[PDB]
């Protein structure tokens, strides 16, 4: 019974690692998965916008938003790939939301510096490593030495929350075949089977 | 014209399948 | 001073690391020496307090 | 609206009504044989083998 | 860094997160002792 | 949507609670050794 | 400059990894409730 | 004697030709769920614009597709990780449009499956058994959750899960190999040696019991009339088939017993696909294989290549030909 | 294989040449790796790459930095590529050193190695250095 | 004959792809054998002392109550959202900013002062309570030049 | 609206709030002054219908045919901005910035799904009169870019400005003198720019806000996948609403 | 288009077209990146090379670089999917 709640809590204690910002804060574990992506998408929004393009209209290759597209609910959200991570609420994009999702003139006009910062670190510290502690993605090369925290977290109590739910399958089911009496085996001289109906 | 050979295939296939545990060959003793 | 204190509390460990065990799983040795295992016992629950007191009073 | 934090995915009292009505459904037919049932009956095994 | 009193001790503490490990293969080596019975 | 959503909060709870009170049921004495 | 920090990791290592078979050689030669 | 009890004596009936019980009452609706919207999904549903960029993919046969080529497409990435049944879709053509079948028959079949699970142990229980029949289960359990589930969770798009297609397995093998390099991750060579070992050992035991078979056919009947079901009588000499794999490699290596053979028989291949399982499911938090891209390096500082970058090489290429048009940015961070 | 031949940098705006030490080969390859090499890995930038480190991308920012004093400027003292406006708040530099405490314990002469690193990592890899996933 | 390099004691050791030297590659003294970086002692050319520093702060300080005064506007409108993005875009070096110039014990107590009514506003105004986030940006301008009254 | 302001971002966030247009209370008059500019300009489209040859009862005229949209709520469009030019008799919008397109895809019977993007870029649009009122009505034509940019890749690797430009897959196709001419207009992939007509008019304006809200009704034609198939025309209604300064 | 003339004056020809290249283009001109290069960029369609200077927003600082490379700079048709793209053409080293 507690080998299952131990792995129920192992898979969300993971997750905790994974997603959540806030008591796992990004200056200490790094940026979360969907934090290190709209980090990306916002810094270049800021390095296209100085170059003098107007964001909110810049059409991309498939005729949404490069930059600043809609969710499937409305709200102004970044563009590109990071769409599915919208529901972002990080502490360094957070100052640049209005109701209607990512205010269109806080972007343009008052964006501040150590948010400029704050989305370079995380893009260039996304939770993206190889077991060696390669830093990057899969076609990287060999020169950072960096594997996210949250990715060591979550991918270790992960492993473990699986194995110990094989551990409530085990001893769950040894414990109920050993309350009945046939966990060594079957008895020879009454088989269950052998006093049922022909099953067809 | 060629989705419709691979319908029956897959449903012939199927139809198999529902044979062979529900028409099986019921194991005997003796 | 710390240094000194806590090297010997290493050293005291390391001697109750491998002699403790040893005096509880032979089958007669812990009650015919136990005062002389308490006695190294209050050694080193003094030791951490003698270095905790050293280290509050340099911080 | 499906990213809205709703218990249950309640978003009217239809789903509710149903969801009660649903579970106490199935409570009143194993009440059938289980109401009746003498709370100060124990046992001292690893399983209870006593009544239908 | 360890604090300034204790970082003789710096290579001690370099094994000291390893010392886990080494207990689940004592359990082997006194189980080997004992021949396994 | 919502006629359906009714429909299957239904059904979900009817084989859901079919689960649970069969293994309240006295699930553990239905095995062939005794009862 | 000797390098006292391998040193110091080796000799760590090699003192802790003896410690524990230390006390099942002890106790096989003490004849004690392996 | 009350209606309730009589239908639990039903449920838990052993003499039923399939056995329900209480985890097929979670099995038999999801699972025929699933089913049927999956066959109703492959013969005909229209394109699904799995990438979120408004480019549908065909995945069903009525719309130009074969059996290999056909697939139930995942979900959209503007959905990502949120909930998308029918209800939240305002018309089916929109849940249609977005990949809502995918949704559907993914959460019904993990839930079917787990309790396919559980209904494994509760055979085995009313039949008298030992348990662990379902244990062994639960390593294909772990992969299909794995590649419907976890992947999905860590992406944080359900578009990143395997698509329902022959197809569409071969390209979510190359993307991740490419994003994550699952070659180099020694939890997909346990995988593998979980599968080329296990259909060795299948190989194997199945060869030294035919070897060893008894005389009790004639050269015109067929050899397995020897066995009769329900007989109490060993069918092979399990002593002549020890003896033959004990002097083809040496007498040490051979089981004797043929209770730790068949455990032996169990283990490998389920430790090893519950390893490769746990490597899905860790790198969907990009937790990814061996890096060894530049790491030989000459005494001028130049780069010697090794296998391990031309293995770079392909990947190279699979990712930067992946989802051509969605990626606005330098980095697939998803 | 390190020869002097390899490790013969210009160290200056006028053209002047040094040989780096086997110290400040290991020592700023160490440093660039930890401090910089997040966003400049391989000589690209992450996040701005139409502005690499790359010896033909050096040669045309308008303060030219091609040189070992040039690179050590940028470090203490970082412009747009035109050289136009500071860009201290949004780079690491010692101007902004209390914004970035990893700039924080840097002597001028771990600025040497590290613009040591980038003038001699052309020298050994040369379309690898800032050419990106293509000569991966 | 290779280049061998048993960890720093048996051969070269100060050779470029030695891993286990841990300071005995280079001359100046590490800040720890687990480092790649000096200490920051002299040498280092980060002064904290520097005028450009303390200029930077005391910007970040002046600018702070230019923000903390259009706190109202928004009150006497409802945009709570405007509130809580203006103690957080502009104000999130206040706390750096403040921290660092707070040296004697009195600047200390009379810093957190500030910050406690920074928090007052903020909790008010997801609370949207509108009178409570006049009276805690009054309080929190008012600790404001009480601090940099100061120094 | 001052509504919606008073929400927060996770009050909002799901709800589809964020998809929808502010409405105006009050019938009041504006008078724009020389330097007077539209700021947040929301234009909500609630009716689509795509123009289609149908047989109704005996006969085969052309019908608008109203279709289901099935990119979910992503097609409004906000934050558009641009000055207000006030000439000698009329008034004038020129916009300039903002969210000004929005990708849609509606699906007609029988299943043909028709992208199209729905946008008022490049809108200079005329008004009748000087203020703006409740019977105001603003309107002009806007220029739709194409639906794929060329950096768009077709199924086959080919697009306008990156890409094959071959059927690649056909290599014996590349053989004579004619080669793969009768491939030619799907290898030719062809940035299209056509026009759009909308034509706004005010029916409520708040004067103590600023704002300015009514309905409009719009046309333009669909996406031609880079000049491989005709497009068709998609008549899009719907409400609006601006702040004039 | 499958056969698109000017294609020397993108990016490769040491000789920039002003109405279809990218702002990577202006990067082989020392002094232009960013902020020269990025008012031709944002600005309409030119005529010629002498629409440059009309550009509202220069300085004389910012005419005097372009001045240096009038003799690189070009006008032709601008032909719109190279338009669109001249910010960002999703290109990046
Ligand atoms: C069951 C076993 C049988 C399997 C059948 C499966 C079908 C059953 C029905 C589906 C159940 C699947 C659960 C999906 C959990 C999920 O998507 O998990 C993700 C969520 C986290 O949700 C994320 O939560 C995030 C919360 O972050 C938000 O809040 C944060 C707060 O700071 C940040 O601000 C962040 O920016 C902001 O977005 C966002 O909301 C994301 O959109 C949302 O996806 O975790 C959680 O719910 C918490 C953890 C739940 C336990 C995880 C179990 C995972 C399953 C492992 C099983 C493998 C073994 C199977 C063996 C059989
Ligand atoms: C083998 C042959 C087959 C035998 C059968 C298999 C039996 C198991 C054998 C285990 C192999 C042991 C390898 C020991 C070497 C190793 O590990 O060595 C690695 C390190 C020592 O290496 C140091 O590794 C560091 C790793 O980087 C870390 O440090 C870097 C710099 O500090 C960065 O900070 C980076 O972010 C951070 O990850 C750097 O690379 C250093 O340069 C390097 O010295 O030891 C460690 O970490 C020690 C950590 C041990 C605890 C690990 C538990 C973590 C649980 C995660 C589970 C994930 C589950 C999925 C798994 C797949
Ligand atoms: C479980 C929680 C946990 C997490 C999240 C971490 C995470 C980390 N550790 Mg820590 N650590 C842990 C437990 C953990 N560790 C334990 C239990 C020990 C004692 C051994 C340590 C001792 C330790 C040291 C000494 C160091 C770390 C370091 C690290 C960091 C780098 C990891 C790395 O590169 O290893 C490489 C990855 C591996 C070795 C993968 C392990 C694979 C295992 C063996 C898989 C086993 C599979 C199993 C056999 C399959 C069948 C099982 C089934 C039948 C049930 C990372 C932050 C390093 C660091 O950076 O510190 C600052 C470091 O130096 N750890
Ligand atoms: C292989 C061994 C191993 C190792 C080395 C770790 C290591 C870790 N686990 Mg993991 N874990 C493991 C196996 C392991 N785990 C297994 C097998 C499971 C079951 C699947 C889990 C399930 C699990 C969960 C659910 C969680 C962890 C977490 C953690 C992390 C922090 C642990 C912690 O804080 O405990 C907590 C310590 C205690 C519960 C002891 C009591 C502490 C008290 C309550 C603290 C009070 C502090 C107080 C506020 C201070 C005030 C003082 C003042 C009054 C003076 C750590 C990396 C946590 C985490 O961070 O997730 C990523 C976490 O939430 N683990
Ligand atoms: C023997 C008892 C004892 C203990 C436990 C301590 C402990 C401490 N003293 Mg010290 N002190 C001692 C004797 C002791 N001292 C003596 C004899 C003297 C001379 C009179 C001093 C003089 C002194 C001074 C002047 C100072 C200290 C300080 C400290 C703290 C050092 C870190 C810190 O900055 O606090 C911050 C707080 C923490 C780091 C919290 C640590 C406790 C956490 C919650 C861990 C505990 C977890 C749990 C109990 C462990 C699991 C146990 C098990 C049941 C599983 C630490 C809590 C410093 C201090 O108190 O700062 C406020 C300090 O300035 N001490
Ligand atoms: C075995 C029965 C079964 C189960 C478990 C499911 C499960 C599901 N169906 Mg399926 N379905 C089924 C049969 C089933 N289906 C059948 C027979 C049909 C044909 C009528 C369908 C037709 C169908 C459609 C058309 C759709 C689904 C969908 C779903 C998913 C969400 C439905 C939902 O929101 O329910 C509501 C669920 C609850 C209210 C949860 C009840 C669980 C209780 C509350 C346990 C909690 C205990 C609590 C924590 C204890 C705390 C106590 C403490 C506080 C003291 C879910 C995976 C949707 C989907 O697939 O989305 C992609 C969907 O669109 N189903
Ligand atoms: C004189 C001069 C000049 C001098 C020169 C010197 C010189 C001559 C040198 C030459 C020396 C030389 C190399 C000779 C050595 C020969 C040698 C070994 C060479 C081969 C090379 C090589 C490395 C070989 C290794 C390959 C090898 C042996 C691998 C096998 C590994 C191994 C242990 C496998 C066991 C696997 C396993 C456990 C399977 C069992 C599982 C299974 C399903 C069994 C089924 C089964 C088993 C039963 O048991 C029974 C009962 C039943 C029912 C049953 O189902
Ligand atoms: C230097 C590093 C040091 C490492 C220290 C150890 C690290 C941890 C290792 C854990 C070892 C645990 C031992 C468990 C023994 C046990 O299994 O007994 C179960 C039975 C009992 O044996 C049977 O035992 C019977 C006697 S009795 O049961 O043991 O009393 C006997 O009758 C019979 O003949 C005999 O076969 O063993 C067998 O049936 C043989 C199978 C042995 C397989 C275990 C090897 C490891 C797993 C294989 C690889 C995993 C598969 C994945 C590959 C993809
Ligand atoms: C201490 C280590 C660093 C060194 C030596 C360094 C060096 C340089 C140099 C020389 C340039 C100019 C290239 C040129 O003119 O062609 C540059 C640009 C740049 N670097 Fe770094 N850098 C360092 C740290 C970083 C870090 C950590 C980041 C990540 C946040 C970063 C991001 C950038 C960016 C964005 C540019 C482009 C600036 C522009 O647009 O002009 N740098 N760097
Ligand atoms: C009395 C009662 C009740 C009721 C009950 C009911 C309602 C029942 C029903 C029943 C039923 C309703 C049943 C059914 C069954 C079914 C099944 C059991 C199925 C099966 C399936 C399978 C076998 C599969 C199939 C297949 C094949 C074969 C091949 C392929 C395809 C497929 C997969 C499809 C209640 C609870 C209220 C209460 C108490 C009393
Ligand atoms: C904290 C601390 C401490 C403590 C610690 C300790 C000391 C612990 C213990 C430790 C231990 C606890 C150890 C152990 C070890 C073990 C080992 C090292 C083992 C291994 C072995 C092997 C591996 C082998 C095995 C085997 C056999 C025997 C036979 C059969 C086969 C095999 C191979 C399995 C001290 C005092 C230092 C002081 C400082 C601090
Ligand atoms: O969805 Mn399926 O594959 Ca994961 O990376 Mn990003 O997102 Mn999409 O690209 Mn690559």
């Amino acid at each position: 019974y507690s080998l299952a709640a131990i792995s129920l809590m192992g898979f969300t204690a993971a997750l905790y690692s994974w997603y959540n910002n806030t008591a796992y804060p990004s200056e200490l574990y790094g940026p979360t998965g969907p934090e290190a992506s709209q980090a990306q998408a916002f810094t270049f929004l800021v390095r296209d916008q100085r170059l003098g393009a107007n964001v909110s209209s810049a059409q991309g290759p498939t005729g949404l938003g490069k930059y600043l597209m809609r969710s499937p609910s409305g709200e102004i959200i970044f563009g590109g790939e990071t769409m599915r991570f919208w529901d972002l609420r990080a502490p360094w994009v957070e100052p640049l939301r209005g109701p209607n999702g990512l205010d269109i003139n806080k972007i343009k006009n008052d964006i501040q510096p150590w948010q400029e910062r704050r989305a370079a670190e995380y893009m260039t510290h996304a939770p993206l490593g190889s077991l060696n502690s390669v830093g990057g993605v899969a076609t990287e090369i060999n020169s950072v030495n960096y594997v996210s925290p949250r990715s060591w977290l979550c991918c270790s109590h992960f492993f473990l929350a699986f194995f110990f739910l094989v551990g409530h399958w085990w001893h769950s089911g040894r414990a109920r075949a050993a309350a009945a009496g046939f966990e060594k085996g079957i008895n020879r001289a009454n088989e269950p089977v052998l006093s049922m109906r022909p099953i067809d | 014209m060629e989705a419709l050979v691979y319908t029956f295939l897959l449903i012939g296939t199927l139809m198999v399948i529902f044979f062979a545990v529900f028409f099986r060959e019921t194991p005997r003793i003796l | 001073m710390i240094t000194l204190l806590v090297a010997l509390l290493v050293l005291i460990s390391l001697g109750l690391v491998v002699t403790v065990p040893v005096a509880l799983a032979t089958p007669g040795e812990w009650e015919i020496a136990k005062g002389k295992f308490n006695r190294f016992f209050q050694i080193w629950v003094f030791l951490v307090i003698v270095i905790a007191a050293a280290d509050g009073i340099s911080s | 609206t499906e990213g809205t934090n709703e218990w249950f995915g309640v978003d009217d009292l239809r789903l509710l009504a149903v969801l009660f009505l649903g579970h106490w459904a199935i409570l009143s037919l194993w009440l059938g044989s289980y109401g009746d049932s003498n709370e100060d009956e124990d046992f001292f095994g690893e399983i209870d083998y006593s009544a239908r | 860094r360890l604090p300034e009193a204790y970082v003789v001790f710096s290579p001690i503490v370099d094994v000291l997160p390893i010392i886990p490990v080494f207990f689940l293969l004592l359990a082997f080596v006194w189980q080997a002792a004992i021949g396994f019975r | 949507m919502l006629t359906l959503k009714i429909l299957v909060y239904t059904t979900v709870i009817f084989f859901v609670s079919l689960f649970i009170f069969g293994f309240l049921s006295s699930d553990p004495s239905r095995n062939p050794n005794r009862k | 400059m000797i390098n006292w920090q391998v040193i110091g990791q080796l000799m760590s290592t090699a003192v802790i990894m003896l410690a524990g078979p230390a006390v099942i050689v002890l106790l096989a030669l003490k004849k004690g409730n392996l | 004697v009350s209606l309730w009890e009589r239908f639990c004596a039903w449920i838990t009936s052993t003499e039923n030709r399939l056995y329900i019980g209480w985890f097929g009452c979670l099995m038999f609706p999801t699972l025929l769920t699933a089913t049927s919207c999956f066959i109703i999904a492959f013969i005909a549903a229209p394109p699904v614009d799995i990438d979120g960029i408004r480019e549908p993919v065909a995945g069903s046969l009525l719309y130009g597709n074969n059996i290999i080529s056909g697939a139930v497409v995942p979900s959209s990435n503007a959905i990502g990780m949120h909930f998308y049944p029918i209800w939240e879709a305002a018309s089916i053509d929109e849940w249609l449009y977005n990949g809502g079948p995918y949704q559907l028959i993914v959460l019904h079949f993990l839930l079917g499956v787990s309790a396919y699970m559980g209904r494994e142990w509760e055979l085995s229980y009313r039949l008298g058994m030992r348990p662990w029949i379902f244990v062994a289960f639960s390593a294909p359990v772990a992969a299909a959750s794995a590649v419907f589930l976890v992947y999905p969770i860590g992406q944080g798009s359900f578009s990143d899960g395997m698509p329902l297609g022959i197809s569409g397995t071969f390209n979510f093998m190359l993307v991740f190999q490419a994003e994550h390099n699952i070659l180099m991750h020694p939890f997909h060579m346990a995988g593998v040696a979980g599968v080329f070992g296990g259909s060795l050992f299948s190989a194997m035991h199945g060869s030294l019991v035919t070897s060893s078979l008894i005389r009790e056919t004639t050269e015109n009947e067929s050899t397995n009339y020897g066995y009769k079901f329900g007989q109490e009588e060993e069918t092979y000499n399990i002593v002549a088939a020890h003896g033959y794999f004990g002097r083809l490699i040496f007498q040490y290596a051979s089981f004797n017993n043929s209770r730790a053979l068949h455990f032996f028989l169990a283990l490998w291949p389920v430790v090893g696909i519950w390893i490769t399982s746990m490597g899905i499911s860790t790198m969907a938090f990009n937790l990814n294989g061996f890096n060894f891209n530049q790491s030989v390096v000459d005494s001028q500082g130049r780069v010697i290549n090794t296998w391990a970058d031309i293995l770079n090489r392909a990947n190279l290429g699979i990712e930067v030909m992946h989802e051509r048009n969605a990626h606005n940015f330098p980095l697939d961070l998803a | 294989d390190l020869d002097e031949a390899t490790r013969t940098v210009v160290v200056d705006n006028a053209g002047n040449t040094t040989v780096l030490t086997p110290e400040q080969v290991k020592r700023g390859k160490r440093l660039f790796n930890a401090t910089c090499g997040a966003c400049h890995v391989g000589g690209i930038t992450k996040t701005n790459p139409n502005v690499g480190l790359d010896p033909e991308a050096l040669s045309l920012a308008t303060p030219r930095r091609d040189n070992i004093s040039a690179l050590v400027d940028y470090i203490k003292n970082p412009t747009t590529y035109d050289g136009l406006e500071s860009i201290a708040e949004v780079h690491p530099s010692i101007k902004s050193a209390d914004i970035y405490p990893r700039m924080r314990s840097l002597t001028d002469e771990d600025l040497y190695s590290i613009a040591g690193h980038i003038m001699l990592s052309p020298k050994i890899a040369s379309e690898k250095w800032g050419g990106g996933k293509i000569y991966y | 004959s290779p280049r061998f390099s048993v960890f720093g004691l048996v051969g070269d050791g100060t050779s470029y792809s030695e891993g286990a030297a841990y300071g005995t590659d280079q001359a100046d003294k590490l800040y720890s054998p687990y480092s790649v970086y000096s200490p920051e002692g002299e040498k280092s050319l980060y002064k904290p002392d520097n005028a450009e520093y303390l200029a930077r702060k005391k910007a970040v300080l002046a600018e702070t109550k230019n923000r903390l005064q259009k706190i109202p506007a928004y009150v006497d409108k409802k945009e709570w959202f405007n509130v809580k993005d203006e103690l957080t875009r502009y104000m999130y070096e206040t706390r750096g900013a403040v921290r660092s110039l707070s040296s004697s014990v009195t600047q200390k107590e009379k810093a957190e002062v500030f910050f406690r009514a920074l928090e007052d506003t903020y909790g008010a105004a997801t609370l949207k309570k509108g009178d409570a986030v006049k009276a805690s940006n009054d309080k929190a301008i008012a600790a404001l030049d009480a601090f940099t009254a100061t120094l | 609206k001052s509504q919606i302001n008073e929400l927060s971002y996770l009050q909002v966030k799901g709800t589809g709030l964020a998809n929808r247009c502010a409405e105006v209370v009050g019938e009041d008059s504006i008078k724009p002054k020389p330097g007077a500019k539209l700021v947040d300009m929301c234009i909500e489209p609630k009716a689509w219908a795509v123009e289609e040859e149908v047989g109704k009862a005996g006969k085969t005229e052309k019908k608008f045919v109203n279709s289901k949209v099935m990119t979910r709520q992503t097609y409004t469009l906000d934050a558009i901005e641009g000055p207000i030019t006030v000439d000698g008799g009329k008034i004038t919008f020129n916009e300039k910035e903002g969210i000004d397109y929005a990708a849609t895809t509606v699906q007609l019977p029988g299943g043909e799904r028709v992208p199209f993007l729905f946008t008022v870029k490049d809108l200079v649009a005329k008004g009748n009169g000087d203020t703006f009122k409740p019977g105001f009505q603003m309107g002009g034509d806007f220029n739709t870019p194409s639906y794929r940019t060329g950096l768009f890749l077709d199924p086959k690797g080919r697009g306008g400005t990156t890409g094959y430009d071959m059927a690649v897959a056909l290599p014996a196709l590349q053989l004579g003198e004619e080669g793969d001419a009768e491939l030619f207009g799907e290898n030719n992939k062809v940035f299209d720019i056509t026009q759009g007509r909308i034509e706004m008019e005010v029916n409520k304006v708040n004067a103590e806000d600023s704002e300015i809200g009514g309905v409009f009704v719009a046309t333009q034609l669909s996406d031609t996948d880079m000049g491989s198939k005709t497009p068709k025309k998609v008549l899009t209604k719907g409400i609006f609403y601006a702040k004039v300064d | 288009v499958i056969d698109y003339e000017n294609i020397g004056y993108l990016g490769g020809s040491s000789i920039v077209d002003i109405n279809n290249a990218n702002v990577r283009a202006y990067l082989k001109m020392p002094g232009m990146y960013p902020t020269v290069a990025g008012k031709i960029v944002s600005h309409g369609p030119y005529s010629g090379v002498a629409d440059l200077y009309k550009i509202p927003g220069l300085s004389s600082a910012e005419a005097d670089v372009i001045k240096k490379y009038e003799s690189r700079l070009t006008a032709k048709t601008p032909s719109p999917d190279y338009v669109i793209d001249r910010i960002n053409n999703g290109l990046y080293r």
